[PDB]
């Protein structure tokens, strides 16, 4: 329903208001430095969450806090055989957490994909560019999804050929 | 670990300068004088060099070994000249004209091992290493001439050209540049 | 200082660390690693234009480790290599670094609790038969904690690089019984994290390596204050990931082998130890003490030793004192527990041998120093 | 279950299927997989990717080390797998070809090679479960196996279940130390040598002197003296003088085919013999970063293990893993803890003035048949029993849980 | 304006030396580097290693010339140039937290570390043994300080909590002052009375200053607010909504105008209207201090950033 | 053992009246944002999104300029609220008022939503 050209923008702008973090030392262990959002217990340096949505299926959640943000998001499941080349598709991806820096190991539930951004990634890579691959991924993944639709097609035609032929 | 440490120092035996100054036995002419048993330094050098070059790792674990490094580099040196020779004869003038070659005394920079020899400080001491040294290499160069040049054909023995790749450590006795 | 003019000079020995300083310095002077060691060639190495000396020791050596076999004088707190024990004070006391170089001034020993006799008398031995000093002491090493800060009861964990002691001190009257020491120090969590990375494909094996995962161990490491918490925070999430550069430039990666390893003194069973971990170790022996001791021990733990630096430690060592006096003293009764008042004095100056009480404020000029005799 | 289990053993060198119960190994194939070649069709816009069908045409084993036309990959490394892409196209071809086996119909005992990565054992189980359905799956450890076979095969005097194990395959050696049943996990040991440097070790030691090797069959050839030829020596320089003494005798030929012309060749054999099998004892010669003699390696492990066990641990000492059978290799070990053990009581008699004499600890070092294969022979003495059909996880357990199943191990 | 790049990652905190011919600075490690301008480059010249762990904070005292540096290693070290090398300093903090803020007072006596522990600490130096020594503002702190600035009679403390309130506390240490002069803050100031309390309740607040005359306080806020709050007023306090990103620090200018920088990246600047307490957006990362004039009427600023190097400006 | 027993813790009068405008001003009269309730938070969404769907895109501009400040950043915490159960197609509307109010109020306007302590 909603076009795709208005329900981006919306989300870039939030991110960017989002993405406005400082490093910060816990209260509640000597010195232990670690994300808010994760382990959420202090409950005054938490950000408002907030849901964009494009319709009831396709929606992102903003979740901010002073030092970290986290990101998740659900795509359009437009049929049967798409939920499961979607969800392998994330799971050999989320299995590079540690080259995606950005991305959680695993998704929230009820979303398909979350990404966990610290202070450290925003003082070390460049912020509008890490936004942008975050933008890049929704523009992207439903093609990414239909082009392995169209090549399971394929295999499987080439599949029965290669049996009836023979007769 | 157990690469194999130099055995002769035996306190009785003067011990000049950062090394020990060996009785180099040699019908050559030097500061040191002649043992009379059967083995000596470069005899030692020679013996245990097929075992050495392959262990990575040395320790000094005795003035005698600051020496015994400094023969098998010389050695080593030996056999890239020696490799090339047509014949035996050719073998012990061309050594002989590798003997008295200027090579750096370990205190002259451009030697391979500054960080562990202590400089010379006197005449009375660099004046010993150069008649030293020397008197190394004349003798070291007569004896492998005889045992690399298999008596078939006065070819350079193949099993010995096969170390000619392999240097004690990966340090070279042509240091910086001949 | 003395009314002779004579400085005191106090000398932790420590088993990684010699720790010197002037008596009243509110600072240690030198801080410098215990290694002692010999020239090596190595093909994997250039060898320099740096001189080497036939014998390194102390700071230098450490520096210029990649080219030395370095031993260790000092082992779980005895000395294990003599002459490289000699060796080691010699280059200390020298015109190197703490130039006292003299046989006139003070020196003050500190020794371990429980350390085999013939250990401390050697000392005592070679500080008047070889330096020929004019006043020596050797300090029950609990103790010069509590002059340091200042206290006169309270139990004193004293985890360095050797072994980790616990030792009760009530009102200055020493406990000895209630002593306890645990086998896992500094040293060990070293070599258990050289462990951790094997797994993760990185290869530690050279005497001068066992420096470099020192020096990871000290930067990236700290103790779980919730181990549920890290090892969900380690397996949902990547932020514990982190880099290191090895001496060679190899940009290594190390991730919850930052808490895995520390964990090793609540959970002896990680190494080969059987036993119980520090908190638990430390319970039993205040549960040992007499009945009415036990109120003042709570609330005056005292921490001591490099390896009570892990960030968090102090967090995590009361949780689990907590969670015992819930468990095992109010038998879960868990709202009476705001009545149970804990304190751990964990100061952030924690190299905790300072000088200042053991010396000054116990001699300017007195018969107590054993002296030539 | 009336269908036997499936016993898939896969090291770096090779590998071994077969059904348990079984008594041998029903196929050895080395551990090599020949992928389709293109004349650089794949290139910087992709790499190795393939479409429709075109993944299918692939052979594995001895089936894959002799085709022209494909390019030969080894997708397991120091015994970990390196490539998981190459790893699953085997495990299919082993299934569906090679056993027959129905993956949804059979249990799998399948090997951790004892130095791996958790998530290792994540991506494994992933395969079995939720790419072929196994009901169930056990992860072994592969030591404890080799030692089962010892015990089934000795003689039942001396079935003592306490011993340490050293299992020198290719890739990397362990040693591990096993106590009445049970892995004493702390004191396991990984030496890096293992029969792959050992063969680069023969390779680069011919190809710096024997240049005429064909490059295509350098490899082979170092293979074959490594296994004909090689021996451990009784004093490393003391050989040396007897091969330029009597170099007429210990020098040997070795013949080989030339694989594109078919014309022979011939190489002199000569240090290559016992240069090799002594890097075990001097690792420093082909590691710039591993020194201690593996007859010092092996003492450390006993020395950590608890006091009671020590002295049996040196009793029994067990060798698995083909690089393990030179010639000669039990003999020097034994001689050299031998050397250590009785010196080191020496010690402790002075500090008691001879006053007591301990009895000496006797050492023993045990070569047995089943050395080839002895952890498959291990793994199908334990897939037979019933008790093990309760000790895998039922796939049910995949699905509650996530793989993390896997992710325990014990060490 | 000017640039200047010291290092790739973030420079956590500046201080400048009297005359401004050196900076202190922190390369986003545990220790604090000097540079001295050598020329137009800058010359790294002094280098303090003792900390255990990230710095966070830094002042460099003018006239007595001595550094004060706190972090999350929870120490602080008044550091002295005791001939040509800096010597560090103990400092009994009792915090059980990471350290967060450091500030000396205008009289350099006193300087007061913020930190996680809920509190701020006040700092003043024992003669008789060689430490400086503590005392809490303790009491409505509850929740870190992120900044301090101290008024110009060294004893009131504007401290800014992460709590959506900023503070103005009395640190009147009675061993170090005679009572305090009255000000416009209120007369009544013992230790730790509080002398005012932000209306608000939402976002952090970042940054707070006292102008040069101590009348008007400003803060800067995560909401997207500056406010400034006046005492020749009933403490009235007037706040700017604005459409820029957050601003974290700021610093006046004027009596009557103020500067602010922030996740924005460039300066913006404020006036406040005397009469109606309107303040006004003239517009144009993480620290600001003026170099030359002070906060009576500035002439250059220096701001340093998470995206590395300093500015300075006109 | 031990350590498993964690211790440590109107507006339909000027809608039919044609200038809806002086319905949605009227619409922010209904703030609940003070108060502690939240049965009322969910009636106070359902009289604007009735209101945000009424509009002709000739008119959603001015609807957004003839706003405050305020009215703007009043309006920002309705439009992240129908965000989070949309109907059926009434998220093409909502972020087309977001189009609008956010070329008003800028990103700032965003930043008092993420930091609202108490919402609408
Ligand atoms: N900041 C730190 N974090 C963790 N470990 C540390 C730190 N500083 C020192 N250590 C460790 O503490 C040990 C040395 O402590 P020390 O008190 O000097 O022991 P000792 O006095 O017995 O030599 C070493 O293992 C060292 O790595
Ligand atoms: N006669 C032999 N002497 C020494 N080593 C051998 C001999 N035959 C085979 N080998 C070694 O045994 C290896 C066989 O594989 P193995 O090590 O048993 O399994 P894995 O691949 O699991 O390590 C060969 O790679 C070779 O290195
Ligand atoms: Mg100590
Ligand atoms: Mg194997």
């Amino acid at each position: 329903t909603a076009t795709l050209r208005p329900y981006l923008s919306a989300v870039r702008a939030t991110l960017q208001a989002a993405l406005c973090l400082e490093n910060f030392s816990s209260q509640v262990v000597e010195r232990h430095n670690k994300p808010e959002v994760e382990v959420r217990s202090s409950k005054e340096l938490l950000l408002q969450p907030v849901t964009i949505s494009r319709n009831e299926k396709e929606k992102v959640l903003i979740e901010g806090s002073i030092n970290s943000v986290r990101v998740s998001i659900a795509v359009k499941q437009a049929d049967e055989i798409e939920k499961i080349l979607c969800h392998k598709f994330m799971r050999f991806m989320m299995m590079r957490a540690e080259n995606f820096f950005i991305l959680r190991r695993k998704p929230v539930e009820g979303y398909d994909i979350s990404f966990l951004i610290t202070n450290f990634h925003t003082e070390q890579m460049y912020k509008h560019k890490l936004v942008d691959f975050v933008i890049h991924f929704m523009e992207e993944i439903d093609k990414e999804i239909s082009e392995m639709k169209l090549s399971v097609n394929a295999r499987a035609r080439i599949v029965a050929e290669e049996f009836l032929k023979n007769f | 670990m157990p690469a194999y440490h130099s055995s002769l120092m035996d306190p009785d035996t003067k011990l000049i300068g950062n090394m020990a100054l060996l009785p180099i036995r040699s019908q050559f002419k030097g500061p040191a004088p002649r043992e009379t048993k059967d083995t000596d330094i470069v005899d030692e050098a020679i013996y245990y060099f097929k075992a050495n070059v392959f262990f990575k790792n040395y320790e000094i674990k005795n003035e005698a070994d600051r020496t015994l490094i400094y023969i098998t580099l010389y050695i080593s040196e030996c056999l890239k000249k020696l490799q090339k020779c047509n014949s035996k004869s050719q073998g012990e003038k061309e050594m002989y004209t590798l003997g008295i070659t200027n090579f750096p005394i370990p205190g002259e920079p451009g030697f391979p091992l500054n960080a562990i020899y202590a400089k010379p400080a006197n005449k009375q001491e660099d004046e010993v290493m150069r008649a030293y040294l020397q008197q190394l290499r004349q003798e070291t160069g007569l004896r492998l001439c005889e045992k690399v040049f298999d008596p078939q054909n006065d070819k350079p023995s193949k099993w010995w050209t096969c170390f000619v790749k392999r240097q004690f450590m990966n340090k070279s006795l042509s240091g910086p540049g001949q | 200082m003395d009314s002779q003019g004579r400085k005191v000079v106090v000398c932790d020995n420590g088993t990684g660390f010699v720790k010197c300083g002037y008596a009243g310095s509110n600072f240690p002077e030198h801080i410098f690693p215990a290694l002692v060691g010999r020239p090596i060639i190595r093909s994997t190495t250039k060898v320099g234009n740096i001189e080497i000396k036939d014998l390194m020791v102390g700071d230098e050596a450490s520096e210029l480790r990649s080219m030395l076999e370095v031993n260790y004088p000092m082992e779980n707190g005895i000395v294990r290599n003599w002459d490289d024990m000699k060796h080691l004070w010699d280059y200390t006391f020298g015109p190197e670094k703490l130039n006292i170089d003299t046989r006139n001034c003070k020196i003050l020993l500190t020794e371990p609790p429980m350390n085999p006799t013939k250990n401390r008398e050697k000392i005592v031995e070679v500080m008047f038969e070889t330096y020929q000093f004019s006043g020596v002491y050797v300090a029950i090493q609990a103790v010069l904690t509590l002059y340091a800060q200042g206290l006169l009861t309270g139990v004193v964990v004293d985890s360095g690089d050797g072994v980790t002691h616990i030792c009760p001190v009530y009102e200055g009257f020493s406990l000895p019984h209630l002593t306890r020491r645990l086998d896992i120090a500094g040293r060990d969590i070293t070599r258990y994290l050289i462990k951790l990375l094997l797994l993760r494909g990185y290869a530690f094996n050279h005497s001068a390596d066992f420096e470099t995962v020192r020096m990871i161990k000290e930067k990236l490491c700290y103790v779980g204050y919730n181990i549920e918490q890290e090892q969900k925070l380690a397996l949902e999430t990547t932020v514990l990931v982190e880099s290191y550069t090895l001496p060679d430039g190899r940009i290594i990666k190390v991730g919850g082998e930052r808490f895995e390893a520390p964990e090793a003194l609540f959970q002896p069973h990680l190494i080969n130890v059987e036993g119980v971990g520090v908190a638990e170790l430390l319970f039993n022996t205040i549960q040992a003490a007499d009945i009415d001791t036990r109120s003042e021990f709570y609330k005056h733990i005292v921490l001591s030793g490099g390896s009570t630096m892990y960030p968090g430690l102090p967090s995590r060592l009361e949780r689990e004192l907590k969670q015992l006096y819930l468990e095992r003293v109010l038998k879960g009764d868990v709202e009476k527990l705001s009545k149970f008042k804990i304190r751990i004095e964990d100061p952030p100056r924690r190299k905790h041998m300072v000088f200042l009480g053991g010396a000054v404020l116990a001699d300017i000029m007195k018969d107590k120093d054993n002296f030539w005799m | 279950g009336r269908l036997p289990a499936c016993v898939v053993d896969c090291g770096t060198g090779y590998t071994k299927l077969g059904y348990a119960g079984n008594t041998e190994p029903q196929f050895i194939i080395p551990s090599c997989i020949a992928i389709k070649e293109s004349a650089k069709v794949g290139d910087q816009a992709q790499r190795r990717v393939m479409k429709g069908v075109d993944d299918l045409d692939f052979f594995i084993g001895d089936e894959a080390i002799e085709k022209p036309t494909y390019a030969t990959k080894w997708p397991i490394r120091h015994g970990i797998v390196e490539d998981w892409d190459l790893m699953e196209r085997f495990m299919e071809q082993v299934i569906f070809k090679y056993l027959r086996a129905e993956p949804e119909d059979h249990y799998f005992l399948l090997t951790e090679p004892p130095l791996n990565t958790p998530e290792n054992r994540e991506y494994t189980a992933e395969i079995m479960f939720e790419s072929f359905n196994v009901p169930g799956l056990y992860i072994a450890v592969q030591a404890v196996l080799a030692l089962a076979a010892s015990w089934t095969s000795r003689q039942v005097g001396e079935r003592t279940l306490t011993g340490t194990v050293i299992d020198s395959g290719d890739g990397v050696t362990h040693v591990i130390p096993v106590a009445e049943g049970y892995v004493i996990g702390s004191c396991i040991k990984h030496i890096p040598i293992a029969g792959r440097d050992i063969t680069y070790f023969i390779q680069q030691l011919l190809r710096d002197r024997e240049v005429g090797i064909p490059p295509e069959q350098s490899l082979e050839t170092a293979k074959a003296v490594k296994e004909r030829y090689s021996y451990v020596c009784p004093d490393l320089v003391k050989e040396f003088n007897k091969y330029d003494t009597d170099g007429s005798k210990w020098i040997k030929q070795y013949t080989g085919i030339n694989a594109i012309s078919k014309k022979e060749f011939s190489i002199d054999v000569g240090y290559e013999r016992f240069l090799g099998p002594e890097i075990f004892f001097h690792p420093e010669f082909a590691n710039p970063d591993f020194t201690q003699p593996i007859s010092e390696v092996v003492d450390e492990v006993i020395q950590n293990c608890p006091i009671d066990v020590r002295r049996p641990l040196y009793k029994n000492i067990v060798l698995s893993g083909g690089s393990t059978m030179f010639r000669d290799f039990g003999r020097r070990l034994q001689r050299d803890l031998k050397r250590t053990v009785d010196a080191r009581l020496k010690l402790s008699e002075e500090l008691s003035g001879g006053r007591l004499k301990p009895k000496p600890i006797d050492v023993q070092v045990i070569t047995h048949h089943m050395q080839r294969y002895a952890v498959w022979f291990g793994g199908s003495m334990l897939a037979s029993t019933p008790e093990f059909y309760q000790v895998c996880h039922t796939k049910k357990d995949y699905e509650e849980i996530g793989p993390s199943i896997c992710r325990h191990n014990p060490v | 304006m000017a640039y200047h790049s010291f290092l790739v990652e973030p420079i956590s905190c500046h201080a400048w030396n009297k005359d401004r011919t050196q900076i202190a600075i922190c390369p986003n490690n545990h220790e604090v580097h000097i540079y001295e301008k050598s020329g137009n480059k800058w010359v790294q010249v002094h280098e303090l290693k003792e900390h255990n762990g990230q710095v966070t904070g830094i002042d460099w005292a003018p006239d007595s010339n001595r550094i004060v540096t706190c972090g999350t290693d929870r120490n602080a070290y008044v550091w002295t140039l005791k001939g040509r090398t800096w010597k560090p300093t103990l400092v009994i903090l009792r915090i059980n937290r990471a350290a967060r803020c450091v500030r000396w007072a205008p009289n350099e006596k006193k300087f007061a570390v913020g930190s996680g522990s809920r509190v701020i600490s006040i700092c003043y130096f024992e003669q008789e043994n060689d430490w400086w020594v503590c005392k809490h503002i303790k009491k409505p702190i509850r929740s870190t300080v992120l900044s301090l600035d101290w008024h110009p009679n060294s004893v009131l403390l504007a401290a800014g909590s992460c709590d959506f309130k900023c503070r103005i506390f009395s640190a009147y240490i009675k061993e170090v002052e005679e009572r305090p002069a009255p000000t416009p803050w209120g007369s009544k100031m013992p230790f730790g009375e509080l002398m005012f309390e932000s209306s608000s309740s939402c976002g952090w607040v970042h940054g707070v200053c006292f102008s040069a005359n101590g009348s008007r306080v400003a803060w800067v806020s995560h909401d997207s607010t500056v406010c400034l709050a006046d005492a020749d007023k009933k403490m009235a306090v007037a706040t700017l909504a604005s459409e820029t990103l957050p601003l974290l620090a700021v610093t006046f200018i004027t009596e009557s105008s103020l500067v602010a920088a922030g996740h924005d990246c460039f300066p913006v600047l404020f006036t406040y209207d005397s009469a109606a307490g309107k303040l006004s957006f003239g517009g144009r990362v993480s620290q600001i201090s003026v170099l030359s004039g002070g906060k009576a009427k500035c002439s250059q600023f220096c701001t340093t950033g998470m995206d590395g190097g300093m500015s300075i400006w006109d | 053992r031990f350590r498993k027993v964690d211790v440590g813790e109107e507006v339909d009068s000027c809608l039919r009246q044609g200038n809806m405008t002086a319905a949605l001003q009227a619409a922010l009269k209904n703030p609940p944002i003070n108060t502690k309730s939240q049965a009322v938070k969910d009636r106070a969404g359902s009289i604007v999104l009735k209101v945000l769907i009424s509009f002709k895109a000739n008119d959603i501009e001015k609807a957004v300029q003839s706003l405050d400040k305020n009215g703007v950043d009043l309006l920002m915490k309705y439009i992240y609220k129908g965000f989070e159960s949309p109907s059926d197609n009434s998220s093409a509307v909502l972020l087309q008022w977001h189009e609008k109010a956010l070329a008003a109020g800028g990103v700032g306007s965003i930043v008092r939503v993420l930091t609202a302590r108490k919402t609408v």
